RNA sequence: GGCCGGGCACUCUAACGGGACUGCCCGCGAAAGCGGGAGGAAGGAGGGGACGACGUCUGGUCAGCAUGGCCCUUACGGCCUGGGCGACACACGUGCUACAAUGCCCACUACAAAGCGAUGCCACCCGGCAACGGGGAGCUAAUCGCAAAAAGGUGGGCCCAGUUCGGAUUGGGGUCUGCAACCCGACCCCAUGAAGCCGGAAUCGCUAGUAAUCGCGGAUCAGCCAUGCCGCGGUGAAUA
């Protein structure tokens, strides 16, 4: 994919700039979910929209798989 | 002094926007070869006939860019003289290289 | 939406990659001679009516 | 003089001696480089006598491959038969003086290919 | 059911363009463009006198408006006021040399596209469709023609069927291609919706 | 076959170029 | 050389039997070794064969060893699951190719249904 | 073929051999159109006729050509019959067109792994008796005779 | 490898012209026209195009657009951001790649045609296994670039094995575009190498430079899901 820039995002790393600032518990609702494997997230929020609602499920260490949206769906089964 | 390139889409205003041209030399002093008329080479487009639910053949039709060009081994200043009159193009844009 | 639209192909205070070919004489978002900025049908009028120069019907 | 195929155009220029025979800087047994099909366009010169009497100095361009080889077909016994008026008495007689327009036709209609058209069911 | 348009047929051969000119493909777009909006406020504007043509030539960074006319009064004016702010308007839009000219056409009935101006305001002034076109065809096979051919789109009330209404008189050919056959449209606002109008006026056979 | 892309006839029918056709 | 016996063929292209060599691994590295590519593999000496049996089975992973390495990346892909996660535990398309006609070869043959 | 009769095409004349029955061959013999390898095959294989037998491969194209030459046929047009197949007699343009084409897929047909050493390799066969060709051409020949009863309404 | 001071035979170009008309031949009877000679690059519209009667299906299209009517007018209008059109137990039409040894691969080696280029084509060296990148060329292009066409041709290796066949799938890297390729891009390298030994009932295409077959161009395009599409050429059948 990309190679120059952490082709990650902008708008809510802002958001993010305090996870190691303030307190930092939870809830964070993001859109544009094309940012990358936040990469110092330990035990944090997904909250990630899909057309629907905002997703939640943990972020580990292990967790830094690829994007966000990899982990919030926007489908249906069988 | 005298490659001249008589560009154009409208083709019988070439064998004539040319020699008349090529007359400005039998009056002027330069033994000139004619219009040289190098390849066309045409911008053509093929489209579907109808605005919907045709697709099976459709008219094609051509945008023939036509062209020629002209030459000598003489070029005085009284060739200067003619060539800023006897100007016929409807649309035929003309530049020149020396 | 069809009108509040053509002026959103005009406007692009938005990158590059959000543009693309409206049509003049009519506003076919598809099939759009580059060089005519147009429509396979508005186009393949004037040319019928020969409000377009050199462009006829073809043959080989 | 000259001969032309599919758009395969062929310069024939010819000139008495022995057993020559070169194109683009290629001897003609080296420039179809094995293609016995090939060997066959310099076959005029078989149909009346003129085995050897007879050197070939020719330039083909543009057009086929192994059409490109006819194209030396009427691009020598056309030029060289400019000479003698006896000498058509084998070329309108043997079937030899034809360009054959025998060309690929227009990709049209959409069809796949001029003829072979789509499928159907 | 085809009848592909009986020009485009004869534009090279014929029938000579309409519009005039040659330009670098790197810009043409904008030769178009701008070259139509004047056919786009002049037929607007003219159609009081009814143009039959817009010839548009050029060759520069200038214009050739030579609007065509049978009828020029109403183009010209008085003393030259009108076609004077005309030719202003036109440089409103196009920053550039807008060279105008005048005709009158030596024949209105013997203008495809005005014949047919003429007819589709019979339509809208609710008139006797048929009769309109038995005598449209009249007019023009009187004042020299060959052949001469209109058709109605197919409306006339209700709120249903629509059919055609064909007439003409002489011949009008159209695989002969040496054919020089004008042909003219117009439309036709009524309480009920839109009409057409086919003009087919075969001057001669070159 | 014009399918494999590591080969000549692969990357050629695709028309693209690669280490087995790096160009000529 | 790795768990496998290929015996009358190519060193080029017995080489490659084996899960995690392919055509490309046996020649750079039969560079390596030195060996002939042309010759039957069999015809190299118990004292030479060991050039391949110290080597391609060292200089790396192969199979058993990375065969069980690919499964790691798919057992990590239901951390939360990506989409492309997922896609094994109902055996789709993880490209993200049409699952309508085809995607044939992911999830097994035509299991038919009734229609209209 | 309604209107007319259609043209017979004249054969450009054999490469090598001049012989027309020569280029008809190596005609069915060329998938596509690569030709020049359609024709290396067949020469290959009068090659391949010499090692074997001294005699010279064109009467071993003969004494084939015509021993795969089926005498007559069963055309069974549909006339009334759910299967009437009034036999009747082979063209001598017939003979060649069919005899030909047997040749090349009976080549086929066998086992061995160069087409060359196939094409002569039965060619050879078809030469006195024998062959996967005039089997399949013998079949052909006995399906009349058997249905010799039909030839009341030949034609 | 006109690389040339010089030249317009040729080549191709690209304009305006000639040329076929059924032509003198006992086999058509007043006829028309059909034969089988001659010359011709050429014969019975010469290949083929564009062209498609009155009408027909109240066919298609109000989503290109036009347009009467009807209905909505802090919402049936407007903007944004994310999603979707890409879903998958399955059924079809059109296609692409094939199951191979007339074949598949690594070499070198020929031989086209139409077209396209000022956010181009990018010649040529550097880098890199390469995609590509750093650079930097001639470029308004018959005069430089796309470009190298592939079958072909040689010459070498595979030896009927699901294989040096087949390129699916998944793992891993890693490029260009692009604000951003999770959903959803194309490409590249490594590795995985699935179904598939020629396809039931059935069913399509073609008159010859056709069918088959081989690449190439172009449109639209930031890039691209093109195997599609219109083009163009290479080799080139069978049969009536
Ligand atoms: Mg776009
Ligand atoms: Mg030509
Ligand atoms: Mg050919
Ligand atoms: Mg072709
Ligand atoms: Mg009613
Ligand atoms: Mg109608
Ligand atoms: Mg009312
Ligand atoms: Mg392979
Ligand atoms: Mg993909
Ligand atoms: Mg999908
Ligand atoms: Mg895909
Ligand atoms: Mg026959
Ligand atoms: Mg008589
Ligand atoms: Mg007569
Ligand atoms: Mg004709
Ligand atoms: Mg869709
Ligand atoms: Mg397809
Ligand atoms: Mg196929
Ligand atoms: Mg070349
Ligand atoms: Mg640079
Ligand atoms: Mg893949
Ligand atoms: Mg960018
Ligand atoms: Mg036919
Ligand atoms: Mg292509
Ligand atoms: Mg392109
Ligand atoms: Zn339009």
């Amino acid at each position: 994919s990309l190679k120059k820039g952490v082709f990650v995002d902008d708008h809510l790393l802002e958001k993010v700039l305090e996870l190691n600032a303030k307190g930092e518990k939870r809830l964070i609702k993001t859109w544009s979910r094309r940012s990358t494997i936040v990469p110092e997230m330990v035990g944090h929020t997904i909250a990630v929209y899909n057309g629907k609602q905002h997703v939640p499920v943990y972020i580990t260490e292990n967790m830094v798989g690829h994007k966000l949206g990899e982990f919030a769906p926007t489908r249906t089964y069988r | 002094k005298i490659r001249i390139k008589l560009r154009g889409f409208d083709h019988k205003t070439l064998d004539a926007s040319a020699q008349k041209i090529v007359e400005a030399a039998r009056r002027s002093g330069a033994q000139v070869s004619g219009p040289i008329p190098l390849p066309t080479r045409v911008r053509r487009f093929t489209v579907i006939r109808g605005p919907f639910k045709h697709k099976d053949s459709r008219e094609h039709f051509e945008l023939r860019t036509h062209n020629r060009l002209v030459d000598i081994i003489n070029p005085n200043r009284k060739t200067i003289e003619q060539l800023m009159t006897l100007d016929l193009p409807t649309g035929v844009e003309i530049e020149i290289k020396t | 939406a069809r009108k509040a639209l053509i002026e959103k192909a005009k406007r692009t205070p938005k990158f590059k990659v959000r543009a693309y070919t409206r049509c003049v004489r009519c506003g076919r978002a598809r099939s759009v001679y580059r060089f005519f900025g147009l429509c396979r049908i508005c186009l393949r009028e004037l040319a019928h009516k020969g409000q377009l120069p050199g462009v006829r019907k073809a043959s080989w | 003089g000259t001969g032309r195929r599919k758009e395969a155009v062929a310069r024939v220029f010819l000139r008495p001696g022995n057993g020559k025979v070169t194109v683009n800087g290629q001897d003609f047994n080296e420039y179809f480089q094995g293609l016995v099909r090939a060997v066959a366009a310099l076959e005029p010169l078989r149909a009346v006598d003129a085995l050897g009497h007879f050197d070939a100095y020719i330039t083909v361009r543009g057009g086929g491959k192994s059409g490109q080889i006819d194209a030396i077909k009427l691009g020598i016994a056309r030029a060289l038969v400019q000479y003698n008026p006896d000498y058509r008495a084998k070329l309108k007689p043997l079937g030899f003086l034809t360009r054959d327009a025998r060309v690929v036709e227009r990709k049209k209609y959409g069809k796949h290919k001029a003829r072979r058209a789509p499928q159907y069911s | 059911g085809n009848k592909i348009h009986p020009i485009g047929f004869r534009l090279g051969i014929t029938r000579d363009w309409e519009s005039r000119w040659y330009a670098g493909k790197k810009q043409y777009r904008h030769l178009l463009l701008e070259d139509q909006r004047i056919r786009g406020l002049l037929e607007k504007e003219l159609y009081s006198a009814g143009l039959a043509r817009v010839d548009i030539e050029r060759a520069a960074d200038n214009v050739a408006v030579t609007v065509h006319v049978a009828k020029p009064g109403v183009v010209i004016g008085r003393g030259g006021e009108r076609i004077r702010v005309l030719r202003e308007e036109l440089a409103k839009l196009t920053g550039k040399n807008v060279a105008l000219n005048v005709q009158e056409v030596q024949n209105p009935n013997l203008s495809a596209p005005l014949v047919a101006q003429r007819v589709a305001e019979q339509i809208e002034r609710r008139f006797a469709v048929r009769r309109a076109i038995k005598q449209a065809v009249q007019r023009v096979m009187e004042s020299g023609a060959k052949g001469a051919k209109v058709i109605v789109s197919g409306r006339i009330g209700g709120a249903e069927q629509a059919r055609t209404e064909w007439a003409a008189q002489g011949r009008v050919p159209l695989h002969t291609l040496r054919a020089n056959i004008d042909y003219g449209f117009a439309l036709a606002r009524t309480t009920y919706g839109v009409l057409g109008v086919k003009a087919y006026i075969f001057l001669g056979e070159v | 076959g014009k399918g494999d892309r590591r080969t000549r006839r692969g990357k050629i029918w695709r028309g693209t170029y690669g280490k087995y056709r790096p160009r000529k | 050389a790795g768990v496998e016996i290929p015996r009358n063929k190519r060193v080029d292209v017995a080489l490659t039997y084996i899960y995690g060599i392919g055509k490309a691994r046996a020649k750079e590295a039969l560079e390596k070794t030195g060996i002939n590519p042309a010759t039957r593999v069999k015809d190299l000496t118990e004292a030479e064969v060991v050039r391949l049996r110290e080597y391609v089975e060292n200089t790396w992973k192969l199979e058993g060893e990375l065969r069980a390495e690919v499964a790691a990346n798919i057992k990590r892909l239901m951390d939360i699951g990506c989409y492309r996660g997922l896609r094994h535990r109902r055996g789709l398309p993880v490209r993200g190719q049409r699952t309508r006609t085809n995607a044939r070869t992911r999830k097994g043959p035509r299991k038919t249904v009734a229609g209209k | 073929a309604r209107r007319r009769r259609a043209e017979v095409r004249q054969l450009q004349p054999d490469l090598v051999y001049g012989d027309v029955l020569v280029t008809a061959f190596i005609n069915k013999i060329m998938r596509d159109g690569k030709k020049n390898l359609a024709a290396r095959i067949f020469y290959d294989a009068c090659k391949i006729i010499q090692e074997k037998t001294g005699q010279e491969p064109l009467k071993v194209f003969k004494q084939a050509v015509e021993n795969v030459k089926p005498r007559m046929e069963v055309r069974s047009r549909r006339v009334g019959g759910a299967n009437y197949q009034v036999p009747m007699e082979v063209s001598p343009r017939r003979q060649q067109s069919l005899a030909l084409r047997w040749l090349v897929q009976a080549a086929n047909q066998r086992p061995e792994r160069r087409a060359a050493v196939r094409i002569a390799h039965e060619l050879m066969d078809a030469a006195e008796g024998k062959g996967g060709a005039v089997k399949k051409k013998e079949d052909v020949e006995r399906m009349a005779e058997a249905n010799r009863a039909y030839a009341h309404y030949r034609w």
